[PDB]
RNA sequence: GCCGUCGAAGGUGGGACAAAUGAUUGGGGUGAAGUCGUAACAAGGUAGCCGUAUCGGAAGGUGCGGCUGGAUCACCUCCUU
RNA sequence: UUAGCUAGUUGGUAAGGUAACGGCUUACCAAGGCAACGAUGCAUAGCCGACCUGAGAGGGUGAUCGGCCACACUGGAACUGAGACACGGUCCAGACUCCUACGGGAGGCAGCAGUAGGGAAUCUUCCGCAAUGGGCGAAAGCCUGACGGAGCAACGCCGCGUGAGUGAUGAAGGUCUUCGGAUCGUAAAACUCUGUUAUUAGGGAAGAACAUAUGUGUAAGUAACUGUGCACAUCUUGACGGUACCUAAUCAGAAAGCCACGGCUAACUACGUGCCAGCAGCCGCGGUAAUACGUAGGUGGCAAGCGUUAUCCGGAAUUAUUGGGCGUAAAGCGCGCGUAGGCGGUUUUUUAAGUCUGAUGUGAAAGCCCACGGCUCAACCGUGGAGGGUCAUUGGAAACUGGAAAACUUGAGUGCAGAAGAGGAAAGUGGAAUUCCAUGUGUAGCGGUGAAAUGCGCAGAGAUAUGGAGGAACACCAGUGGCGAAGGCGACUUUCUGGUCUGUAACUGACGCUGAUGUGCGAAAGCGUGGGGAUCAAACAGGAUUAGAUACCCUGGUAGUCCACGCCGUAAACGAUGAGUGCUAAGUGUUAGGGGGUUUCCCGCCCCUUAGUGCUGCAGCUAACGCAUUAAGCACUCCGCCUGGGGAGUA
C-alpha cells in the first residue's frame, strides 16, 4: 500500500503456530499454573494400550496408546516397530510427529529409551526401534 | 490538481516511445529545461527547443529513434517521488547500468548526469533513472 | 522510661478479574455401505443466487425487492464487408 | 475485544527535609495535568555490546564473555560507615526447620561444591595461592570456592590414525545368474617398508618467573647516604607436573561404524510377505513376482560420529520499503459531508531546518571483516586496520523538500449569456381498468386443468346496457434515452427547492486532491403509532397431481403491499473495476450545446469542438477470458482491504 498508510500500522506478520502443541509442559508441582517449558520429547505414564484402523484407502490394524505425560495432560501416540512391550501404567518416553491414519493422534513413542523396549528383531534400522548391534 | 510534473513529463515520453511521434508538447520548467538539456547531451534527444506563451512552457522536444526505429532505451523511471523523498550520498550513488545508462540527480550546485556527480564528490537527491 | 505521628504484618467488609469445576444442555468437526427425502450441479426436471419475512422433520418452500453469475426463443436500437 | 486516566495529581506560596533540584513531605490558595502522534490497564519480558540466520534490507535469541540495572526465605525499618538502608550485618512481623531443663533460644547455598525434589536433561562434596587481581600490613608476610590448574560428558569446533606400496587368481567364499558367467575385488592371501597412535626405558623435569626484602654502588632533602626517600648487581619463588614434549626400541598387531537406495535426492538385485505385518517428510506403497513392509547381497552419502525429535532463520516475493496484490482466485466498505493527517500549480527573492559536503568529539573493550604474527598446522589467541550513529558541535552549497517575502493564471471557485433533464418535496386534476352495490334485458350455466376438481349460480349468475361508490398505479409516450454522489426517478398543472454542462472570459490569484475518527442518507423486506384496503400478495383453508406433496398446479384467503411520523441500518448496494490528476491509433452511433462553409433563407447539408452516453477494435496489459480515452494501459498522491480452506461471521 501506500506508504504513510504502512508507517501507521507496523506491517503484520501471519505468525505461525506449533506443530506439537504439547511440545509445552506445565508447571510440575508446587504451583497450579502451566509453565512454559520447551521440550523435544516427555515422558509419560500410559494408562491404556488400545488398537485402531485408518480411514480409507489405507486399511490395517494400527496400534495406538494414549499416554498421561508430565505435565498431566491426555495425548494419543501410536507405537511403531514390530511387538510393543507395553500395556496399562507403563511409562514411556514420547517423541513428536504426526500420522495421517486418522487424527486424535499425532505423536509417536519412540522406542527403547523407556520400559518399551527395543525390538531385536530387525538388523538394518537398528538404531531406532532400540535395537543393539547383533554379533 | 498535479502531484508531479516530473511523472507527468516521463509518462508523456514514455507514452511517446509506445506509439513513436518524433514530436511531443508538455508544460516547461526550470528543472526540466534542464534535464532536457542533459538528455539531449547524452544523445537521447535529437533536438531541444523552448517557447514561450501564456504562461508557462510550453516545452517542445525532438525525439531520437534508431535507423531501423529501434527505440534506444529499455526503460524509463523516476525515483524521487512526494511521500517517499529520497537522498543519495556522493559515494552512496548508484551506477544504473554503468556507463550503459546515467542517473539524473540535483545536487546543491545544481542537476548534472551521475557520473560528473560522483566525480566532484557531491551528491544529491536523485531524480530519475534512465537506460 | 512514658506519650504523640508514620508504620509493616494481621483481622474485618465489599467489590473486580483469571483458571478449574458442575447436573444437564446447544451447536460444530469426524466415523459404518445407517435411514428418510433429493433441494443444489444441464432449462436439475418449479432457473439460480443475494437480503428479509413467514411456513414447515429436514434438506427447503413461499411472499417482497434486487443481480446474472439464465436458457429454448427472441435485443428497441446499434456495431460489423 | 485495554478509552478515559490522575486529587499530591498539576501549579503556586511558605516551611521542613534531602549531598543536591524537585509535591520529595507538610499547611494554605488554584484546577489543572495526562490521552488517538496510543494515556491507563492487562499480559509477557531484565537491557546492551553481540549471537544465529539472510546476498541485502530484515527476522529470531539475550547461553558463555564484558557494561548497566534489579534481588538475596517473604514483608517493614534504620544504626554504623565516604560509600549499605547492607548476599555470607541488626531489630521486628510472617512461613519453615531445630535445640531446650519448656523458662526461651539458633538459620537462611539465586556462593563453591555437594545433596535431595522437579524435569527429557546438565558434572568433583578436587589441588593451590606458582602467576593476574583483591582486602591489610612498614615490609616480610596474611587472607581470598576470585581465580590458576586438574578432573567428568562426543556437549560444541577443529584435527587426527585405524597402515602404505607390490600383489588376479579374478583365489576361495558369499550374492546374483538367461547357468556362460558376473558381483565383492588388489579387495583378500602373500612379499616389502611403516607406526598414525600406541607400549617400554630414559631425559626435560621446558616455558609461562616477573619478582618483594636482603649488600655494593648513585641522584632529592636534612648539619649530618648517621639515618631517610632512588636504579643496578648478585642471592633467592611452580599447584599445574616429573607435565607438555623429546630420544631410542617393538608390533599392522589394540583403533569403525551410522543412515539411505521409487521420485524429490546421489545410490538396485534376490527372497519372505501379500490391504496382514508394516513404511510414511510429501507424493503415497502393500489384497501372492513389493527396486517404497521385513530380511540378505550390492551400492551411494557421511563419519567418531551418525539419524530422529523440538526450536529459529532461509527457501518464503508465503507481510512484498528494496520486493505483492484487490474484474472473475481471499481482498474497493453502499454512498455522501467533511476534521486531524498525508500530499502539493508557475516564477522571483530570501532562510538554511531537511539535504549535500569538510573538520572536531564520540560510537569501551572483546566480537564480525581484512592483513600479519605466534601455538607443529587448523581451531585459537594476539596485533593493527577498516567498518559501525536515526549521534552532537561547527565551517561551506542552495537545484530540490521545507520557512518567510514578492509576482502569474492554466487547477479549484465566482462572474455574464445560454441549454436540457423520470432531480426532490406539497397539493390538486383527468380518464380508463378493477372492486362493490343498484337497476333493466336475459337463461343454465359461470368458473377453472395437461385432465380436472374447489368455488359461484334458480334468492335469476355470468354477461349485456346504464349510472353510482370504493382503494390503488398511471395506456400509448419508452428508447443502449436523460436526471440524480449510490440506493432511485417515468400521469399531468402549479408553489418552493438541490444539482449538471457549454460558451464567455473580463474576475478572486492555489484558495487544491485524498482523507482515518465523526455525521447523515440509504432498496425491498421487518417493527412502533392511526387510518384505508380496490386490486395484488407471506401465513392459512379447499381441491388436484403426486407412493406420499403441508411445494409447484387451480379457487379463495389475513398480515402485508397504501398513506402519515418515527424505528432499524443490511444486500450479488456490481461495472464483483475506490476517489482525484496527466499522457497514448482509429471508426461508428445516441443525449443537451457551440464555431465555420455550402442554401435567396440550412430548417434542410458538411466539417470542427465539448462533455457524458455505446459498440468494434491497435499498441499494451491479463491465468485467460477480456480491458482499451467511459483502461483492468502508461504513471503520482491519498484512503479501504487480503495474506489457505472448513471452523465462521461462530463463540
Amino acid at each position: 500500500p501506500t506508504i504513510n498508510q504502512l508507517v501507521r500500522k507496523p506491517r503484520q506478520s501471519k505468525i505461525k503456530k506449533s506443530d506439537s502443541p504439547a511440545l509445552n509442559k506445565g508447571f510440575n508441582s508446587k504451583k497450579k499454573k502451566f509453565t512454559d517449558l520447551n521440550s523435544p520429547q516427555k515422558r509419560g505414564v500410559c494408562t491404556r494400550v488400545g488398537t485402531m484402523t485408518p480411514r480409507k484407502p489405507n486399511s490395517a490394524l494400527r496400534k495406538y496408546a494414549r499416554v498421561r505425560l508430565s505435565n498431566n495432560i491426555e495425548i494419543n501416540a501410536y507405537i511403531p516397530g514390530i511387538g510393543h512391550n507395553l500395556q496399562e501404567h507403563s511409562v514411556v518416553l514420547v517423541r513428536g510427529g504426526r500420522v495421517r491414519d486418522l487424527p486424535g493422534v499425532r505423536y509417536h513413542i519412540v522406542r527403547g529409551a523407556l520400559d518399551t523396549s527395543g525390538v531385536d528383531g530387525r538388523r538394518q534400522g537398528r538404531s531406532l526401534y532400540g535395537t543393539k548391534k547383533p554379533k | 490538481t498535479m502531484t508531479d510534473p516530473i511523472a507527468d513529463m516521463l509518462t508523456r515520453v514514455r507514452n511517446a516511445n509506445m506509439v513513436r511521434h518524433e514530436k511531443l508538447e508538455l508544460p516547461a520548467s526550470n528543472i526540466k529545461k534542464e534535464i532536457a538539456e542533459i538528455l539531449k547531451s547524452e544523445g537521447f534527444i535529437k533536438n531541444v527547443e523552448y517557447v514561450e506563451d501564456d504562461k508557462q512552457g510550453v516545452l517542445r522536444l525532438f525525439l531520437k529513434y534508431g535507423q531501423n526505429d529501434e527505440r534506444v532505451i529499455t526503460g524509463l523511471k523516476r525515483i524521487s517521488k512526494p511521500g517517499l523523498r529520497v537522498y543519495a550520498k556522493a559515494s552512496e550513488m548508484p551506477k544504473v547500468l554503468n556507463g550503459l545508462g546515467i542517473a539524473l540527480v540535483s545536487t546543491s550546485e545544481g542537476v548534472i548526469t551521475d557520473k560528473e556527480a560522483r566525480k566532484r564528490n557531491v551528491g544529491g537527491e536523485i531524480i530519475a533513472y534512465v537506460w
